[PDB]
RNA sequence: UAAGGUGAUAUGAACCGUUAUAACCGGCGAUUUCCGAAUGGGGAAACCCAGUGUGUUUCGACACACUAUCAUUAACUGAAUCCAUAGGUUAAUGAGGCGAACCGGGGGAACUGAAACAUCUAAGUACCCCGAGGAAAAGAAAUCAACCGAGAUUCCCCCAGUAGCGGCGAGCGAACGGGGAGCAGCCCAGAGCCUGAAUCAGUGUGUGUGUUAGUGGAAGCGUCUGGAAAGGCGCGCGAUACAGGGUGACAGCCCCGUACACAAAAAUGCACAUGCUGUGAGCUCGAUGAGUAGGGCGGGACACGUGGUAUCCUGUCUGAAUAUGGGGGGACCAUCCUCCAAGGCUAAAUACUCCUGACUGACCGAUAGUGAACCAGUACCGUGAGGGAAAGGCGAAAAGAAC
RNA sequence: CGAAGGUGUGCUGUGAGGCAUGCUGGAGGUAUCAGAAGUGCGAAUGCUGACAUAAGUAACGAUAAAGCGGGUGAAAAGCCCGCUCGCCGGAAGACCAAGGGUUCCUGUCCAACGUUAAUCGGGGCAGGGUGAGUCGACCCCUAAGGCGAGGCCGAAAGGCGUAGUCGAUGGGAAACAGGUUAAUAUUCCUGUACUUGGUGUUACUGCGAAGGGGGGACGGAGAAGGCUAUGUUGGCCGGGCG
RNA sequence: UACGGUGCUGAAGCAACAAAUGCCCUGCUUCCAGGAAAAGCCUCUAAGCAUCAGGUAACAUCAAAUCGUACCCCAAACCG
């Protein structure tokens, strides 16, 4: 009963990135998602000589919280809140806006 | 498998435990040394033994 | 134990009173005494460690009641 | 000097080993209470 | 006769070492990693039918485990039975 | 139920799965090493050694089942000793051990107080032992009362710190009666007559109601500051949902939830209804619990310390009448009243919390609160019983510092 | 647009105190009027933690004793190799039981430990290492003693104890020499043996016990005699001629 | 020859004397304080078995499991 999966194409509503979307590339158990793209950081990644990393700034995806994106409307153009209808016995997810079902 | 081996007899069961059971120890040498590379055949052979002695106490004595 | 077979009698606790009324703790032991009653029926001597109250009810009752009595608490004789 | 404690196995378990613990009544009380108490070695014996 | 499951769950691995190798290479014995419970005839019967190799005689040991600290948390490594098992002139094994 | 998973430190590797036998949750099942009541014998717990039988054998040997004790019952057998009995053996059923508190019983202190102390108190307390149940115990008047009457037991508030007891000291301390919670009465000591009729137990079935997984679940944007908005300032909307928690600062409208609405293949509780088995129902006529009541001696319990001491219990010695009779009414007698001992059963109100769920707090906030917020009954100490700690916080996020 | 807390300053009240504000800090605090208190600490040879002092003082654990060269290494009085010196030698050598439980060996490290340094170590880390028919235990047997079916006794618990069953420190079958590993050897290897059980043939034919008997099976002291271990000398062999 | 080692080869290998607190000796002598038990082992028969079972004698074959074994042990590793 998750409404941000893997796939979808959500926005960020808070943080240094408000407004900017992305495809979640997997979602974690902590209620977190690792959005393509966004929550960028840069670690200084020692080399290794097995492995054969050289060992650099590496900039790379940080986890988010599930609560601070939203899935985009493509059609609208913006967020909406998504909720659970059954179709054909068969739970979907529909936009609250709309009452859209979400594919 | 246990709508496969569901459908066979008490001796083609035990042939099967016991020829998987070589495979474990074929496995397990493997393992011993530095051969083997996909370790999670000891976990699919370990679960398929353990479903072939269910079955085995399914079908006799029950 | 200085237990009668037949009315149950047990060393009960009690007292010893001086004329200060000092009070030490006794026991009341019941006067237990073995004896073989002949059982006329089954023609046979029975030992009993029983007391004098005892000796007195199967002189009353009679051997073989107090032998049911026996059997029916569950207790050897 | 010749100090109190002169080891031996065979003494430490049949003086306060699990049998002789378990052979009386109040030796059954000992691991009762150590049990409640939630010990992790609940006698000596090894 | 010993069950074929028996002998197969009785052998746990080779025990490779420099004196594995020195007593495959003069004695013609190997140096088995077994299970503990595993006794001589169990073994010698084990490689007799699963290698199909004649087996001279079996000489076990009982490996006592190391006391390890990981960390600071002590930790006791466990115990392990190990086998010379002396192959006949002529037996190769790979 | 599901798009994500292969428990944690603790990554990684190798893999699985994405519309349904991936994973996860629940029900019923399967497996369930060894020790331990431990139960095949032993034993310095986690080990040693067997026996019998049925099976396999590539004759090397393997596998499985059973074998404790006691009680009761049945069968067979069986001494001195003729029968007999004791004893023996088989077989069946049951028990055994553990566990927090509450309960009933068997035993049972002392310090202390008395400004000493011995009677007394502490106190039938602590402690030990035995047994039981989800509660136990008690319980259906040989009771009170006072010439009016009440009508089993248990519990609460009064009566009343009264009456009394008491080196009449220290202290102990009712009852009658009244107000309440809760209420339920029955059976055998025995024959018949009508015969299965009430009720209860067990076992099925059916319905409902729970429980053990779960499902849906409303409604917000802009701007300023700022690292980050949930904050400020505007403008809206939901509410049987402004309980609570999380989210980069304080969020009804981001998330999880909440109100409300539902949901069970399977197991199971509780109600009814009913089936079956067993059980007897009712009427008449009877019967009416003997080494017992009482007594003497010695102790104990009753608020009552032997006192003028009723009543209750009994270690010892005795010892009645028995319905035209007997017990009690606080020495005792007489009158009167009341009840019927020496056989039993019985729900509720009552006591407690090892444990589970939900919620709450003018309870603590890391020298506090459990000894223990952290791998704590651990480290450590002790032969041992036993004693027994210390120790919380980077940041929003490791972005945990390449070079 | 910076809370509590910390640290200063200024002001104010008769006092306990109060207010404002600078810096730090980076998220809570709370007027008033009432209410309840685990409500105020300098002392209790108070409890717990931290830090002083004496003080860079005493001491650095047998008065068996060290010196030099070379090596390794960041560095050597302490490590390694070497040559000398000294010490024990009925032990300060070697082998075990009890007890401990990997301290054994190899590689690597020097933070902590080591009463100094440490490249070293019984220290840390990783790996390796213990091989049995004859050794020992297990096992057969019992002693003191323990437990104890039944049993006897006892308020209960339980005490004692029969048949039994445990219980060594004692009785009971058998293997020696040489070689070898960084670390095991009466365990491995070479050689040469030995014991007890089995099944199976062949000859022979009284077998049989929980019973009977024998044996096992037993003290102290003392005296020699016969030996061997072992040692010395000679011979022998190899080397030497200072 | 990795200077650590590894491989090959190998003489003589006798006698006398002294000699134990060790062995014969669980002996011998002597004394009084008068010096474990049981099994293994040998033997005797009891019921039983009757030409089978079992017995010993040789030979063949098989088995002898399991656990301990490192290291200190007078010591820096045990009790302090
Ligand atoms: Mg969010
Ligand atoms: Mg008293
Ligand atoms: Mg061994
Ligand atoms: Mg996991
Ligand atoms: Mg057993
Ligand atoms: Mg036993
Ligand atoms: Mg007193
Ligand atoms: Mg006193
Ligand atoms: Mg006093
Ligand atoms: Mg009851
Ligand atoms: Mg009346
Ligand atoms: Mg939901
Ligand atoms: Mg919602
Ligand atoms: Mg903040
Ligand atoms: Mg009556
Ligand atoms: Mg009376
Ligand atoms: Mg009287
Ligand atoms: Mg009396
Ligand atoms: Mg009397
Ligand atoms: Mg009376
Ligand atoms: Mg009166
Ligand atoms: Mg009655
Ligand atoms: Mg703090
Ligand atoms: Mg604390
Ligand atoms: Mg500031
Ligand atoms: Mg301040
Ligand atoms: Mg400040
Ligand atoms: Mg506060
Ligand atoms: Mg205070
Ligand atoms: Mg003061
Ligand atoms: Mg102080
Ligand atoms: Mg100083
Ligand atoms: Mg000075
Ligand atoms: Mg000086
Ligand atoms: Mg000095
Ligand atoms: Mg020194
Ligand atoms: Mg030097
Ligand atoms: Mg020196
Ligand atoms: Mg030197
Ligand atoms: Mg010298
Ligand atoms: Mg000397
Ligand atoms: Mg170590
Ligand atoms: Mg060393
Ligand atoms: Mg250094
Ligand atoms: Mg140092
Ligand atoms: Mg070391
Ligand atoms: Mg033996
Ligand atoms: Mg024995
Ligand atoms: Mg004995
Ligand atoms: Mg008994
Ligand atoms: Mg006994
Ligand atoms: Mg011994
Ligand atoms: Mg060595
Ligand atoms: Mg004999
Ligand atoms: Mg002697
Ligand atoms: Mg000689
Ligand atoms: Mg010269
Ligand atoms: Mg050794
Ligand atoms: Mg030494």
């Amino acid at each position: 009963a998750a409404k941000i999966r893997r796939d979808d194409e959500v926005i960020v509503l808070t943080g240094k990135d408000k407004g900017k979307r992305g495809k979640v590339k997997n979602v974690l158990s902590s209620g977190k998602v690792i959005v393509e793209g966004i929550n960028l950081v840069k670690k200084h990644q020692k080399p290794v000589p097995a492995l054969n990393q050289p060992g650099g700034i590496v900039e790379k995806e940080a986890a988010i919280q599930v609560s601070n994106v939203a899935i985009f409307n493509a059609a609208t153009g913006k967020a909406d809140r998504v909720g659970f209808r059954f179709e054909d016995g068969k739970k979907v997810r529909f936009f609250k806006s709309n009452s859209e079902t979400i594919k | 498998k246990a709508k496969e081996l569901r459908e066979k007899s008490v001796e083609e069961l035990n042939t099967e435990l016991l020829n998987l059971l070589r495979e474990q120890f074929n496995l397990r040498m493997q393992a011993a040394s530095g051969q083997l590379q996909q370790s999670h055949l000891l976990k699919q052979v370990r679960r398929d033994v353990a479903r072939v002695k269910t079955l085995l106490n399914e079908k006799a004595g029950a | 134990s200085r237990v009668c077979q037949v009315t149950g009698k047990r060393p009960v606790t009690g007292n010893n009173r001086s004329h200060a009324l000092n009070a030490t703790k006794r026991r009341f032991l019941p006067n237990l005494h073995s004896h073989r009653f002949w059982v006329e029926s089954e023609k046979r001597f029975v030992t009993l460690r029983v007391s004098a109250k005892g000796m007195r009810v199967i002189d009353k009752k009679g051997i073989d009641t107090v032998l049911a009595e026996l059997r029916a608490r569950g207790e050897k004789y | 000097m010749k100090r109190t404690f002169q080891p031996s196995v065979l003494k430490r378990n049949r003086s306060h080993g699990f049998r002789a613990r378990m052979a009386t009544k109040n030796g059954r009380q000992v691991l009762a209470r150590r049990r409640a108490k939630g010990r992790a070695r609940l006698t000596v014996s090894k | 006769m010993i069950r074929e499951e028996r002998l197969l769950k009785v052998l746990r691995a080779p025990h490779v070492s420099e004196k594995a190798s020195t007593a495959m290479e003069k004695s013609n014995t190997i140096v088995l990693k077994v299970a503990k419970d595993a006794t001589k005839a169990e073994i010698k019967a084990a490689v007799q039918k699963l290698f199909e190799v004649e087996v001279e005689v079996v000489n076990t040991l009982v490996v006592k485990g190391k006391v390890k600290r990981h960390g600071q948390r002590i930790g006791r490594r466990s115990d392990w039975k190990k086998a010379y098992v002396t192959l006949k002139e002529g037996q190769n094994l790979d």
